[PDB]
């Protein structure tokens, strides 16, 4: 038949499935790295943890503030991890 | 033609400065001209005298479209909540006098002519231009400046008058104000009044535009000047109250310090870049990025300043515990930063700029409310 | 002697300077009479005085004869000689500061007392390249404290306004090429900077004043009747230089170093520093997915060079961040070759961050082909199996091919991008007939605006010499396009070769307007009412969907899904 | 200017009179611009005392200022004399009253307290022996 296909390249972006994007610690976009792992030129490690009250956060962020704390940020609730990324 | 369209293939997130606030100065001149453009367009639109002009547009601090309606729900009323009209033989020197020397308000209320010259000159020299009233007890109705003008003697006074009357003007119009510094005919100008940070250009005064005090950022103007005034069980209570004003005060003034050192710093920083260019280690513009650095700390340490007080106030919350956590992480940027730039022998481009957005971005993090 | 011969020796010395050992016996004589206060108020004193005495009766007469011309000279060889005879005459051997003593007095009798008119010509001495007599009037003026400031601003003035003026006098051509600009702004770097090593020995000062100077050079927006054009045009060079261009062919890496390392060097005094790093992304951006990039080294090392010089790590981290999603992208697309086994040999994926890349979930509406409607669903699959918490967005701006064109004449190979290849394959069933622009708009489900530049494209290309479609009404820009111009195939395009390769994507674009949904959702109706108009005539009068596309071969071509949706609706409503 | 013709015009109207709630006032012996008083009213019902008014230049044109002299326990008055009061005040002012109205409005004020003591407000907040007790207490002592 006229005008056939014979090469085709494909261009996809990847992000989060998540709600509010944004830490709410850090204030920046879930997307994108933390601002420690970008100032060690680390990449392709930050996932992005849930909690039961579908709080999506930055583990990084998330792990220092239950290094003192074991509450969620914005509500009360008893943290616990439901779900983590990669 | 390859590359003929590329300017316009390129957010308003975080590009914006959340401290942002256009201003004008204006001169003696210029404010004279647009107080006298309103004067004439009022006084036009709603036709009466311009001294009767003059006087409802200071009570309703010079707003046409709220003045332009209430005059069409009910101009009666508008008038008398200008108090220009009433709402509806001498008794201050005890004598007779010819009818003809008799000169009265609105009110009707009459007096004669010599105690009238008298009173106006008394109030002027204690420094009030739109104080004036009628003589007789319980009636606020104001008297227009062409009916003080012909009373007023000398010409040394009348000039004292219109001063005081300009002053009153420019400080009940929203959109005006008057420079806090010591002689400054300078007279600041915005389409919409907002308390935020202005700056004048000639004598470089920075203050806020409603309270004009110094600037305060994340803090109400009201709040600061109780903070500025203060600045058994119930012994118990006492002890930790003075506790927890140490614990904020110590901080306070740590800051309030170092905003002189600020300067000092600036002279280490002139004399350190110097030694490496006299001992050619590179050129003037190898070095200059320390100098912003320092200026940003200044920044990031004003704005950590006029935190404290506006965290003494509030009620504990997980707001509270956010505003605590991410204090004390800017803080710590901060003393590394400092640490890095001021007592330290080496150098490395990428880190100390990766340094300085990050803490650019910490700095940024603590004026999401305002 | 404590005061006798005293006189007689100072005009003997006198004598010698106009034109050996009594002077230092007698100087000996008083260093050794008597814990040296005697040489210090006496002898001493009278010497340094007969200099002070000497030099100021003497030195205007010189500078009246011989001009501001020979005074330097003389001054240099005055001091030298001085400094000489005060070596060999005065004490040295017990710690005394009398050479210094006198080499003050000297400077200042000699050149403190002249220096407005010796910096008098510092002006008109800088420019017409007097550089030998620079560097004396230099030596002679750094003994004098604060005496070369004036220098230090001359040099500012000159250099600034050397350079605005020069830069104005050629921008006719200036403003638009970028070669010809960066080779200026080096020019002029290169002349002053030798300027200043002839002249002053690189000096730190002087090397702060070119310094300060050119960063006011280079800043100015004289041109261009003022913006932010100088960071675009160093962007644009230096996509010459790491692009498949004549430019980068007919040059070796070596070359390609040298200029980036210059680039570099002239950028390092740009202001608004935030605009290059933005329009270098975009054009690596474009780089990185035609695969059109000369040297792959160049720039991975491009991006530290660039994190050297003291750009924001804002953008060299999200370009670190680009550069290891390539690697990954291509591991991923061999990963998925290998497991998939339309050949499986001619598709290519790449998958990639959406923060360093564009950030916009923006929907674009465009009409695909069966091929790349059944693609998608496959590698939604593959990533999911995976990664857990990732979604994917399809960009179909930044996507692109090749395809095959049969024509009377022969056949050939055409790289085009989606929109290219939507608005082509609107013949397929009607070769010999003509589409108006109406139907093309149903018929691509694509806006005005795309729709215009599409076919702009692909109606008149710039270079091309035949075209691959044809208009009836005849317009000179694409803005004037109505709806009643009628598109046809061309039947003898050629390149008259009867095989070959040609490509209609120039400089893919990356963004695109807003989009409303209001168009659309009118589309999709006015699609909903024709396919169900058309199904419930073809009812009245396995095979269905074939005879669908038989009968629908005016108004566009139907998907599958529609058609199952549409049939159960049927069913439902009888 | 006219700080004469009033004052005399008042001293004669205030001497016709000669009221019972105001019991005497002496000119102080030809001052013309102060003079003493001697108010009585009828909790500080028993006892005599004493108010010093200051009149200044152009009295009707002016407040005259009040004060007292003899120290007493009331709400709206300081420690040795200083009282505000609203009618003689520095906004509330008319160049029209005269004194016989605001010696009759101290009089009124002396006869029933307004709710610059805040400590004694406080009391105020719930007194009954702190005004009928004490009170009674140093007026008789005084
Ligand atoms: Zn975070
Ligand atoms: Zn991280
Ligand atoms: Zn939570
Ligand atoms: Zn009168
Ligand atoms: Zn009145
Ligand atoms: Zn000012
Ligand atoms: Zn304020």
């Amino acid at each position: 038949k006229m005008f056939s296909l014979k090469k085709w390249n494909a261009v996809a972006m990847w992000s989060w499935d998540v709600e509010c994007d944004t830490c709410a610690i850090c204030r920046v976009q879930v997307m994108d790295a933390c601002l420690r792992c970008q100032a060690e030129n680390k990449q392709e490690d930050c996932v992005v943890v849930w909690g039961e009250c579908n709080h999506s956060f930055h583990n990084c962020c998330m792990s220092l503030w239950v290094k003192q704390n074991n509450r969620c940020p914005l509500c009360q609730q008893d943290w616990v991890v439901q779900r983590i990324g990669k | 033609d390859y590359y003929v369209g590329v300017a316009s293939d390129v957010q308003g997130a975080d590009a914006f400065d959340p401290e942002e606030y256009q201003f004008t100065c204006l001169t003696y001149k210029e404010s004279e001209g647009a107080l006298n453009e309103h004067m004439t367009s009022l006084a036009s639109v709603l036709k009466v005298s311009h001294s009767v002009a003059k006087l409802i547009l200071v009570n309703f601090h010079w707003q046409v479209s709220e003045i332009l309606d209430r005059y069409k729900s009910n101009s009666a009323q508008l008038l008398v909540e200008a108090r220009v009209q009433p709402n509806p033989h001498c008794a201050v020197c005890m004598q007779f006098v010819r009818k003809e020397n008799l000169l009265s308000l609105a009110c009707q209320h009459q007096f004669c002519r010599s105690c009238w010259e008298q009173h106006c000159s008394v109030l002027v020299k204690d420094g009030v231009g739109v104080g004036v009233s009628c003589m007789a007890q319980d009636c606020p109705l104001r008297t227009p400046e062409d009916f003080v003008f012909p009373l007023l003697p000398n010409e040394e006074l009348r000039e004292k008058y219109r001063r005081y009357l300009f002053r009153d003007y420019v400080e009940s119009h929203y959109q005006l104000q008057l420079c806090p510094g010591a002689d400054c005919p300078m007279v600041i100008r915005v389409q919409e009044p907002r308390a935020r940070r202005v700056q004048c250009n000639r004598c470089n005064e920075v203050f806020c535009f409603k309270c004009r005090q110094m600037y305060h950022a994340p803090t109400d103007c009201a709040t600061i000047r109780k903070w500025l005034t203060k600045c058994q069980s119930q012994q118990a209570q006492a002890r930790e109250a003075l506790k927890k004003y140490l614990f904020y005060f110590e901080r306070w003034e740590n800051h309030n310090k170092s905003l002189q050192l600020e300067a000092q710093t600036y002279q280490r920083i002139h004399e350190k870049i110097q030694e490496r260019v006299m001992n050619n280690l590179g050129t003037w513009i190898d070095w200059q990025y320390l100098q912003n650095a320092a200026k940003l700390l200044a920044k990031c340490r004003y704005t950590l300043q006029y935190t404290y007080p506006y965290a003494y106030y509030m009620e504990s919350g997980p707001r509270k515990k956010l505003f605590e956590y991410q204090q004390a992480q800017l803080e710590a940027e901060i003393e590394n930063l400092s640490w890095k730039v001021e007592r330290a022998d080496s150098y490395d481009r990428g880190d100390l700029e990766n340094q300085m957005h990050i803490a650019e971005q910490r700095r940024r993090t603590l004026l999401k409310d305002f | 002697i404590k005061n006798r011969l005293q006189d007689s020796a100072m005009k003997l010395v006198h004598a010698e300077r106009l034109g050996s050992q009594l002077v230092i016996g007698v100087r000996e004589s008083y260093v050794n009479l008597c814990k040296l206060q005697i040489y210090r108020d006496n002898f001493e004193k009278a010497y340094l005085d007969s200099t002070e005495r000497f030099y100021r009766t003497q030195a205007p007469s010189y500078l009246q004869q011989n001009g501001v011309q020979n005074y330097m000279k003389y001054a240099d060889a005055k001091l030298k000689e001085e400094e000489k005879r005060a070596l060999r005459y005065l004490e040295t051997r017990r710690e005394c500061n009398s050479v210094e003593a006198l080499m003050e007095c000297c400077v200042n009798a000699l050149v403190t007392s002249f220096k407005e008119t010796i910096l008098a010509e510092c002006q008109g001495m800088i420019k017409r390249n007097e550089t030998e007599k620079l560097h004396l009037m230099f030596s002679l003026m750094d003994k004098v404290p604060n005496g070369i400031e004036p220098m230090l601003k001359d040099l500012e003035e000159h250099i600034i306004s050397a350079g605005l003026a020069d830069m104005v006098a050629a921008a006719e051509t200036i403003t638009t090429d970028s070669e010809k600009y960066v080779e200026q702004l080096l020019t002029l770097f290169n002349r002053f900077s030798k300027l200043v090593k002839e002249a002053f020995q690189d000096d730190p000062r002087f090397l702060t004043a070119r310094d300060k100077a050119y960063k006011a050079v280079v800043n100015d927006a004289t041109i261009f009747k003022l913006e932010s054009k100088c960071p675009e045009l160093l962007a644009n060079y230096c996509d010459m230089l790491l692009r498949k261009t004549p430019l980068s062919k007919k040059l070796t890496s070596e070359e390609i170093e040298a200029k980036l390392k210059e680039v570099l060097l002239v950028l390092k005094y740009v202001q608004n520093k935030d605009v290059f790093m933005r329009y270098h992304k975009a054009h690596l951006t474009r780089r990185l997915i035609l695969d059109i990039s000369a040297d792959s080294e160049i720039e991975e090392n491009m991006v530290e060079w660039l994190r050297e010089v003291g750009m924001p790590a804002d953008y060299v981290n999200k370009l670190a961040r680009m550069f290891q999603d390539i690697k990954v992208s291509e591991d991923l697309n061999q990963a998925f070759k290998e497991m998939h086994k339309l050949p499986a040999d001619s598709v290519n994926i790449k998958i990639l961050n959406a923060g360093a890349w564009s950030r916009s979930s923006e929907k674009v509406f465009v009409s695909l082909p069966t091929e790349l409607e059944d693609l998608i669903p496959e590698v939604e699959e593959f990533y999911k199996k995976n990664h857990s918490g990732r979604k994917l967005h399809w960009h179909h701006l930044m996507s692109n091919g090749i395809i095959t064109f049969k024509n009377e004449v022969g056949q050939y190979d055409l790289e085009v991008t989606t929109f290219q290849l939507a608005v082509l394959f609107a013949w397929n069933q009607r070769p010999r007939e003509k589409i108006s622009f109406e139907n093309l708009k149903l018929a691509t489900e694509l806006p005005d605006a795309e729709l215009r530049r599409t076919l702009w494209s692909l109606v008149a290309f710039p270079k091309l010499k035949r075209q691959v479609l044809l208009y009836e009404p005849q317009v000179n820009s694409p803005k004037d396009f109505t709806e009643g111009t009628l598109f046809s195939v061309n039947q003898e395009f050629s390149l008259v070769q009867k095989r070959g390769k040609i490509n209609l994507i120039g400089r893919l674009q990356l963004t695109t307007e807003r989009m409303r949904e209001e168009e659309n959702e009118g589309i999709v109706q006015l699609r909903i009412l024709r396919t169900q108009e058309a199904i419930i005539q073809i009812m009245k009068m396995a095979q269905l969907q074939t005879e669908l596309v038989e009968i629908l071969k005016n108004m566009f071509l139907p998907q599958k899904k529609m058609i199952k949706e549409q049939i159960e609706w049927l069913i439902e409503h009888k | 200017v006219a700080a004469s013709s009033r004052l005399m015009k008042e001293l004669e109207e205030i001497r016709k009179a000669g009221m019972k709630n105001f019991r005497n006032i002496q000119v102080d012996e030809a001052n013309l611009l102060t003079w003493q008083g001697l108010i009585v009213p009828d909790p500080y019902d028993k006892g005599a005392f004493r108010i010093e008014i200051n009149f200044p230049a152009e009295y009707p044109f002016k407040p005259p200022k009040i004060t007292f002299k003899t120290k007493i326990y009331h709400p709206n008055i300081d420690e040795k004399g200083q009282v505000c009061l609203p009618v003689i005040s520095a906004e509330n002012w008319k160049p029209a009253t005269k004194t016989d109205q605001v010696i009759q409005s101290l009089i009124a004020l002396v006869n029933d307290p307004q709710p610059l003591r805040a400590d004694l407000a406080e009391e105020y907040s719930k007194d009954r022996k702190k005004f009928a007790k004490n009170a009674e207490e140093f007026t008789k002592k005084y």
